RNA sequence: AUUAGGGUUCGAUUCCGGAGAGGGAGCCUGAGAAAUAGCUACCACUUCUACGGAGGGCAGCAGGCGCGCAAAUUGCCCAAUGUCAAAACAAAACGAUGAGGCAGCGAAAAGAAAUAGAGUUGUUUGUCAUUUCAAUGGGGGAUAUUUAAACCCAUCCAAUAUCGAGUAACAAUUGGAGGACAAGUCUGGUGCCAGCACCCGCGGUAAUUCCAGCUCCAAAAGCGUAUAUUAA
């Protein structure tokens, strides 16, 4: 009551619940990127739909339109920093051609797996959720963290993690404590 | 003729459920399904896949 | 054919207002006769008292007896017939029992081969009928 | 407005005819608004004449305008 | 690899400002404690800040609102340094002074005060406030 | 809310404007009231009484009782945000405030996210049986931190000196497998019965449809159902 904190939704379910082709493609994506459920794919779908709707509205307007200029520059910038679009292509019609894998590549789990800090995409999610990966000296625990191209270089193991400058984990800590108990 | 209610449910011989090991629950189950359907079975396209194929009977 | 004048907005408004009453759904929604005749009075569920237990013969080509209860709603005191939605669940219902009944799923229309039944029992004695059927709960007293 | 009735004493009824745009049908419809206006004896308007009226304080339970010029 | 090292605390101040109205200096205190087990005590932060700013008395520094950054290693909070302990005691809120140890004794229950006032509302003089 | 567009539906409810304080009416005071934690009187209801008399007004907050399909604590505090005031703060020396904030309850709704990960060996892969190996929570604590105080969060498990997974039992559910509609000519029961089935239909004995087991499917910390409403 008398609270003005805003909240909205980020995903939307498909119109047809059971399509063989859609289910097969979504299972492809889930297995390829190690996703807990289809709701992550649907969230990416909603982000893509919003971006493409904005791009269509801007492309309807004439080129000299100040609104088109400002918002197209903003969307170009956002795509380029977040890595969805290659820097070579700078037209407003390349946002319309974006696909779900383009954003799914930018997730911190996929980025860690590709960079080699993890042996698999299911290993990368565990590594992130277990406070082992730090992006630019900041521990990131969210697998869906979309990585900027400038922050791609700074991804490494956390200084507080055992796979780094931190103290030994539970397996070793508990074994050492048991050895002390025996001695 | 309300005296026959529950007839078949009461006549059904009770069979207890078998105890099986716990299945993966989170994204591990999605991984299991993906490896089973798209990785382990590499059947060529054009042939119908059966997600539940059964031994012949009757 | 219709009017296409530049200043014919009044004619088009009157035409649409007149012709919207021929839509059965629109008229039913915008007229109080349906809500007056609805025993639930526009509610999703309603609570009643089980007057008696009866068996309704299914219509052809089907052939069976469907377990229903004649109940009296506590807010309008109107008699309705409500189907018991599983097998052996009629044994969970006694006379003068405090029951909760919902619609059958067709918005005031008879469902299935049961001739004139549009309601079903969802709760009995403040315990879910499906829970009792699945043995996840026990009927008090 | 245009003079509609001159049967009262020192008072006239004027009609303001306009077209109202109904958005849904993208078309207009003709509407009117009658107004009670006080006409000074300096003017002698006839029914159908065109007048300019200016808003003043309530002079009666319906009169809020005064005739300023007859066209 | 992990090399054992004594825990070190580094104090830093940002958005510094001095107002002569309240006779104090306000700033945001950010502390770096790379290898530190737990959260840095406010008393220790106060002593380090007093030493850093060369204030005559460590009890004329008042610190509050310390939030620990996610992932560890830093906390950030607000701090004030008063011209004297008299100014600190005069201008500091009662709860902060209670944290520092100078606070007033807790008042009786507001419920009891309300009941006493409502009972007195029916009485004449010298029968109320007895 | 939903909608390509045009539309369709919803708005008791946080901000604004109106109205009211059981119902009517009348009023006094005051800059401002036709005021109701003002007054007066009627009419409903009510409470006390020593029977003469005297009272009441939760559509404030908490909380009852009804009524229903349907909705939380007789909590803590003015620390903040404001209001009033004769009033900065402090000093014998802390103004009120159910406004408001804080917590309790709270799968209305929204966001992020667990329920394992890397291998060995045997049994292209894959599977299965082994065999490892670390990691990390849930949780348990604290020099503490937060907070009006608590509480959450965050931080940590030595800094000299800090607990903890293996059936990681710390064991996922809700609906389904004739079609629409993803997924069984499987196996037992039953035999137009019991049932099921939005609709089409299934059950009259070799049930793809019921009651079960096993298996598979879909969504998933959610998933059914009813009734509305938008799209279709
Ligand atoms: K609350
Ligand atoms: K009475
Ligand atoms: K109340
Ligand atoms: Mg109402
Ligand atoms: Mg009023
Ligand atoms: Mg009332
Ligand atoms: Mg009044
Ligand atoms: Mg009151
Ligand atoms: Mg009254
Ligand atoms: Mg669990
Ligand atoms: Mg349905
Ligand atoms: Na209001």
């Amino acid at each position: 009551m008398r609270n003005y904190n805003n909240f909205n939704r980020v995903w939307k379910a498909p119109r047809r619940p059971f399509e063989k082709e859609r289910l097969d493609r979504e299972m492809k994506l889930c297995g390829q990127y190690g996703l807990r459920c289809k709701r992550e794919i649907w969230r990416v779908n909603m982000t893509l739909s919003k971006m493409r709707r904005t791009a269509r509205l801007l492309l309807t307007l004439p080129e000299n339109h100040p609104r088109r200029l400002l918002e197209g520059s903003a969307i170009m910038r956002r795509c380029h920093e977040y890595g969805f679009l290659d820097e070579e292509k700078d037209k407003l019609d390349y946002v319309l051609s974006l696909t779900v894998p383009d954003i799914l590549e930018r997730r911190l789990q996929t980025i860690v797996f590709k960079a080699g800090l993890a042996k698999s995409v299911h290993h990368a999610r565990v590594l992130i959720q277990q406070r082992h990966i730090a992006v630019a000296k900041q521990i990131v625990t969210i697998p869906s963290f979309i990585v900027r191209v400038s922050s791609e270089r700074h991804i490494a193991f956390a200084d507080a993690s055992p796979f780094g400058n931190g103290r030994t984990g539970r397996v070793k800590r508990v074994r050492a404590k048991a050895a002390k108990r025996h001695a | 003729s309300l005296a026959r209610a529950g007839k078949v449910k009461n006549q059904t011989p009770k069979v207890a459920k078998q105890e099986k090991p716990k299945q993966p629950r989170g994204r591990a189950l999605k991984r299991l399904k993906y490896t089973r359907r798209f990785l382990s079975k590499t059947v060529k396209p054009g042939e119908k896949v059966h997600m539940n194929k059964q031994p012949p009977g009757k | 054919t219709k009017t296409n004048g530049q200043n014919a907005a009044r004619k088009l408004v009157r035409l649409r207002c007149r012709n919207r009453w021929a839509d059965k759904g629109w008229k039913r929604a915008h007229t109080f006769s349906a809500r007056k005749a609805n025993p639930f009075g526009g509610s999703s569920h309603a609570k009643g008292i089980v007057l008696e237990k009866i068996g309704v013969g299914a219509k052809q080509p089907n052939s069976a007896i469907r377990k229903c209860v004649r109940v009296q709603l506590i807010k309008n005191d109107k008699k309705i017939i409500a189907f018991v939605p599983n097998d052996g669940c009629l044994h969970f219902i006694e006379e003068n029992d405090e029951v909760l009944v919902s619609g059958f799923g067709r918005s005031g229309h008879a469902v299935g081969d049961i001739p004139g039944v549009r309601f079903k029992i969802v709760k009995v004695s403040n315990v879910g009928l499906y829970a009792l059927y699945r043995q996840k709960k026990e009927k008090p007293r | 407005g245009v003079v509609h009735s001159t049967k009262m004493h020192r008072t006239i009824i004027i009609r303001r005819n306009y077209l109202h745009f109904i958005k849904k049908y993208q078309r207009y419809q003709k509407r009117h608004k009658s107004l009670a206006v006080h006409c000074s004896p300096a003017f002698d308007p006839k029914q159908g004449d065109e007048v300019v009226i200016g808003q003043c304080r309530p002079l009666s339970k319906t009169i809020r305008y005064n005739v300023l010029e007859v066209v | 690899v992990f090399q054992k090292k004594k825990a070190e605390v580094c104090i830093r101040t940002s958005q510094f400002k001095v107002n002569k109205l309240l006779n104090r200096k306000q700033f945001i205190v950010e502390v770096n404690h790379p290898h530190w087990c737990g959260t840095v005590p406010t008393q220790l932060i106060r002593k380090k800040l007093a030493t850093l700013y060369k204030v005559p008395d460590a009890s004329q520094v008042s610190l509050f609102g310390f939030k620990t950054k996610f992932g560890g290693g830093k906390t950030t909070g607000f701090g004030l340094i008063y011209d004297d302990l008299a100014s600190l005691k005069r201008f500091e809120p009662n709860y902060r002074k209670t944290r520092m140890g100078f606070g007033k004794a807790r008042l009786p229950a507001r419920k009891s005060v309300k009941e006493r006032r409502n009972r007195n509302k029916k009485l004449r003089g010298k029968a109320k406030g007895k």
